[PDB]
RNA sequence: ACAGGUUUGGUCCUGGCCUUUCUAUUAAUUCUUAAUAAAAUUACACAUGCAAGUAUCCGCGCCCCGGUGAGAAUGCCCUC
């Protein structure tokens, strides 16, 4: 792949874009699902989220947690 | 290697011969190549059916929601693939290349029968 | 050879017991090789066409032996009584085609139940066997699914307002494609 | 990381 | 060669005469018949009812060749080499 | 309260009916053989070695489970008609992870026709071996336990290594073994080798099939001519605790003998082929008195 | 091993068979000892043939040794909050200190057992790549799918030489 | 290493070289077809074509992929 300081080619150097030709009743419809779609996914992602932080919560200072760490102390002394 | 930039990615790893592929559903940073270094290996996808006529795909799902939980992105084919098994809800770019095959189908249905007749 | 309809006649057959009596076929054969240690690899083939190169394996030398799954007391000299395991070619010396034969061969025996193998005790493959969990059990149907309807309404197809799609015309005018219907229902074949 | 043969480069920062 | 192998052969010690200077049971334990304690021999006229003392760091001289091969350092590229019959 | 094959009655009952032969079930295997190991023991020594083995021994016969035929899984979690003809094959989904056990995993089919329904119990297996591989378990159904194979094997009175082949291929609870098991059971009744499953594990499932198929005539009249009356009598008390509302239970309870009696009892009574129950049990009693 | 007092006790297993497993908060071990007397007997023979052992499990703690200093032998570990234990020996036998010290200082059997199960789950027999992380590396090592082109060779309509000769066609 | 050849008129001992095994490159002689893997003189100088665009202007991306083993005893593991 080419760098940043290479100079570009020539023979496509006059073109910049052609995009397609857009069906109206079909890219409207498609629209309308993208947007129900990307909120139902995001919706998923919170939620996978706040699960991410109820796991690493109690990992680090659950009610187990607390029994574990008394147990060793208590052993010790 | 030290990269720039990127981004959490969950996508498809090339493996196997030619004319036999076969991807690795694996999650790696978006900088680093298709087949480089990864953090975790979540499943596989075989997309040659066997004698059964099965294509078998393998998912990680409580591994799989913990990455996109910590805000992993997902590339076009891993999205079609978990919608298919209904982790997810049907990609929009599905439904539509359905509709389109209905309709080419529908008019090579009809333009078969108006030479026919 | 009349005797591919029994390849095992042969071993019964007073010829087998005169010539190599009690012991093995390989016992008598000695491979020629270049020094001390030979080669770990033997011949590929010592048959072809319809030329016999050299001194022949054990089981190319006598065309009557057959190597197939029915006999055994023939697999049963390439197969260690004791521990159980395949003979490599440099073992014996046959021909690495033969070779490749006997092991393909000895595997369908086995697969047949005419030869015995070791049979290791394997403990259930689950701890618990409940079949209660909703995994294997039938969940409750959906209300979306009992009624017939798509399980998210943006499934089906929906004619878009005639507002909307007059705006879409006037945005992409000049690059403007024909537009369809709703698609069919059922797909007929061809 | 670290070695004990480190050369002091000072044009890096100069052009920087 | 031919001196030395009659030599060791002919002190070898058997099981029989092993059991006799003993007064102990000698028990074999194939393993590849698990831990079934097969006995081999027995020893003729009075048993010992007196265990061997057993020492937690025996005192043995062990061959480095021996212990090279069973940690599995010996990579040489004639040991495991396939050979023709016996 | 029906009785199962977990419960300690019947448990203690098969514990001592199949015995324990230390010769027969420590039997050397065809593996790769290493040189013996020698030590010296002294008179104590030895027992303390010979009990480790019968503990050793005891872990060593743990009976398989048994149980019912397990029922079809037809489960459809839903369905969407536009993906009618979008694929021609069917994606099968299977959630592997360590901590999950293999019975609580969820195996999806996504058949051609845009149906998400569950796999059924034949591909759900299949699934699991290949993303979970273990010892003795092929991904396809093995040659050998077609019907030719195992006449094959039973006419090399091969009996037990079937029974060990078919526990390590198919789950205890599916078709496969269930019929494999019983047909297993049912040639050994006919040819009468039931002396080939003595110290085998597997011993304790064909007396279970037994009892319950009201099949007791062939099983003991082998074993009054091995001599083994003590056990004997404890498979007719067995028969009695499956089927109490039976007429041979009656008697028990009406004469309430003991010992050999109580064969007698079923000799009379449900035993299809008494005659020779009787007349062999007769056999036993003065051969028995001759020796004492 | 030939030279040596002892050369059994250089090799692997000997290094291996020892089970002393020091908690995460000990760093130093001290041990002191005589070299005369016959109450040292224990101290010496501890020195002689189990720390090796001791310190082959615990590659990170540090293993100091001083002879002669004090009268009584004794053994002295500090923790990594401060904490000093004092393990006095002047009878104790080599196998009696072992397991003293495993009490005080040791893991548990259920620590060790369920430590290196939450090991074996890092190699998830359920992945794919190379044989020395995975158990598999392709695929077609699975019976039942379509198999590597390089041992079977593919049919000709699956091959994509055919696929494009008809689509050019 | 399961070892073998070779000192001497001759034996024993000590001690080198070499044979027998496997992999790679080039060359010689020879050569029918298919599939898969791999493709390697040179951090020497380079003709020509191509390898970074996308997008309602803003912006984002532009050795990231790829290429090489020159340089440095560089490093591997590990803490942060
Ligand atoms: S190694 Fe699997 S397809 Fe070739
Ligand atoms: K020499
Ligand atoms: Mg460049
Ligand atoms: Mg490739
Ligand atoms: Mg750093
Ligand atoms: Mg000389
Ligand atoms: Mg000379
Ligand atoms: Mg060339
Ligand atoms: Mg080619
Ligand atoms: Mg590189
Ligand atoms: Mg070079
Ligand atoms: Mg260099
Ligand atoms: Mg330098
Ligand atoms: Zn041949």
């Amino acid at each position: 792949r080419k760098t940043r300081h290479d100079p570009p080619a020539k023979s496509k150097a006059g073109r910049v874009a052609t995009p397609p030709a857009v069906d109206p009743t079909e890219f409207f419809v498609l629209t309308e699902r993208y947007r129900q779609y990307r909120q139902t996914v995001r919706a998923l992602r919170l939620e996978f989220m706040s699960e991410v932080r109820k796991k690493l919560h109690e990992a680090r200072a659950g009610v187990q947690a607390e029994r574990k760490a008394q147990e060793d102390a208590a052993e010790h002394r | 290697r030290a990269y720039r930039g990127g981004h959490l990615t969950i996508r498809l790893a090339l493996g196997g011969c030619t004319n036999r592929p076969f991807y690795r559903i694996v999650a790696a940073h978006s900088k680093c190549p298709r087949d480089g270094r990864f953090v975790e290996q979540l499943g596989s996808y075989d997309p040659l059916p066997n004698s059964h006529g099965e294509k078998l795909v393998a998912l990680n799902f409580d591994r799989i929601r913990h990455w996109i939980g910590c805000g992993a992105h997902l590339s076009k084919p891993v999205e079609k693939l978990l919608g298919l098994s209904g982790f997810y809800p049907l990609h929009p770019m599905m439904i539509t290349n359905a509709e389109r095959l209905r309709r080419k189908r529908a008019r090579e249905v009809l333009l078969a029968s108006q030479k026919t007749d | 050879s009349p005797y591919k309809d029994e390849p095992w006649k042969y071993l019964d057959s007073e010829e087998y017991q005169n010539r190599y009596g009690s012991r093995p076929v390989w016992a008598d054969y000695r491979r020629n090789h270049k020094g001390g240690i030979p080669p770990q690899r033997t011949r590929k083939m010592c048959i072809r066409g319809n030329k016999v190169a050299g001194n022949p394996c054990p089981i190319c030398r006598d065309q009557k032996l057959h190597v197939d799954f029915r006999n055994v007391k023939l697999l049963e000299q390439f197969v260690c009584a004791h521990t159980g395991i395949i003979f490599h070619a440099p073992y014996t010396g046959v021909c690495m085609k033969q070779h490749k034969k006997l092991t393909q061969a000895i595997q369908k025996a086995r697969d047949h139940g005419l030869l015995r193998y070791h049979i290791p005790q394997v403990e259930p493959r689950d701890l618990d066997f409940s079949t209660t969990h909703g995994a294997v059990s039938s969940t409750p149907p959906a209300p979306t699914l009992v009624s017939g309807d798509p399980w998210y309404p943006w499934y089906s197809w929906k004619q878009p307002p005639e507002r909307e799609l007059s705006r879409l015309r006037r945005l992409y005018q000049g690059r403007l494609r024909e537009e369809s219907g709703p698609p069919p229902e059922l797909m007929p074949e061809v | 990381m670290a070695r004990k043969k480190v050369r002091p480069r000072l044009i890096a920062e100069l052009a920087r | 060669l031919t001196r030395g192998l009659f030599l060791g052969l002919s002190r070898q010690e058997t099981h029989q005469q092993l059991a006799d200077k003993k007064s102990l049971h000698v028990v074999e334990f194939r393993e590849e018949c698990g831990p079934l304690p097969i006995v081999v021999a027995s020893p003729q006229g009075a048993l010992r009812k007196d265990p061997e003392p057993e020492d937690e760091v025996p005192d043995i001289t062990l061959d480095w060749e021996d212990v090279k091969a069973a940690q599995g350092m010996k990579r040489s590229v004639w040991s495991g080499l396939k050979r023709a019959a016996t | 309260r029906k009785p199962t094959f977990m419960d300690e009655e019947v448990q203690n009952i098969l514990i001592k009916m199949t015995g324990l032969d230390l010769q027969k079930i420590f039997k050397p295997a065809l593996q790769e053989l290493k040189p013996p190991t020698y030590k010296l023991m002294t008179q104590a020594q030895l027992e303390e070695a010979t009990k480790q083995a019968v503990e050793a021994a005891k872990v060593r016969l743990k009976m398989p489970p048994v149980l019912e035929e397990r029922a079809p899984i037809n489960d459809v979690l839903a369905e969407d008609k536009i993906l009618e003809g979008t694929e021609t094959a069917k994606y099968v989904f299977t959630d592997i992870s360590y901590s999950i056990p293999h019975r609580e995993r969820f195996i999806v089919v996504r058949e051609p026709s845009g149906t998400l329904r569950k796999a059924s119990w034949e591909e759900r297996d299949r699934m699991i071996q290949v993303y979970f591989p273990r010892e003795g378990r092929r991904i396809l159904t093995p040659v050998i336990f077609k019907e030719e194979n195992l006449q094959t094997m039973y006419s090399q009175d091969q009996h037990v290594d079937v029974l060990n082949l078919c526990v390590a291929q198919f789950e205890p609870d599916s078709a496969e073994y269930i019929k494999i098991h019983h047909h297993t059971y049912e040639d050994i009744d006919k040819c009468g080798k039931y002396d080939l499953l003595r110290s085998t594990r597997h011993f304790g499932g064909m007396a279970w099939y037994f009892v319950n198929k009201k099949k007791i005539d062939g099983l003991l009249i082998d074993q009054i001519q091995r001599d083994l009356v003590s056990d004997a009598t404890s498979l007719v008390h067995l028969y009695h605790i499956l089927h109490p509302d039976g007429q041979s239970a009656q008697e028990a309870k009406k004469q309430g003998a003991e010992g050999l009696h109580l064969i007698k009892v079923f000799a009379k009574t449900e035993a299809q082929k008494g005659a020779y129950i009787e007349l062999t049990l007769q056999a036993y009693q003065e051969a028995f008195i001759t020796h004492s | 091993p030939m030279k040596g007092r002892f050369p059994i006790r250089r090799t692997l297993q000997y290094l291996g068979q020892g089970d002393v497993v020091f908690k995460d908060s000990v760093k130093v071990m001290t041990v002191n000892y005589n070299t005369h007397g016959e109450l040292g007997e224990g101290a010496r023979k501890f020195v002689f043939f189990n720390i090796p052992q001791i310190q082959y499990k615990n590659p990170w703690v540090q293993i100091t040794m001083f002879k002669n200093m004090t009268p009584s032998p004794f053994l002295r570990f500090y923790l990594d909050s401060g904490e000093q234990v004092l393990v006095d020996v002047e009878s104790k036998s080599n196998k009696e200190i072992v397991e003293h010290i495993r009490k005080i200082l040791g893991k548990n059997e259920e620590t060790l057992e369920k430590e290196e199960q939450e090991k074996k789950q890092l190699s998830h027999p359920a992945h794919f790549g190379p044989r020395k992380y995975c158990l598999r590396e392709c695929m077609c090592e699975v019976e039942g799918q379509v198999p590597c082109p390089g041992l079977v060779p593919l049919p000709k309509e699956m091959t994509g030489k055919y696929k494009a000769a008809l689509k050019a066609t």
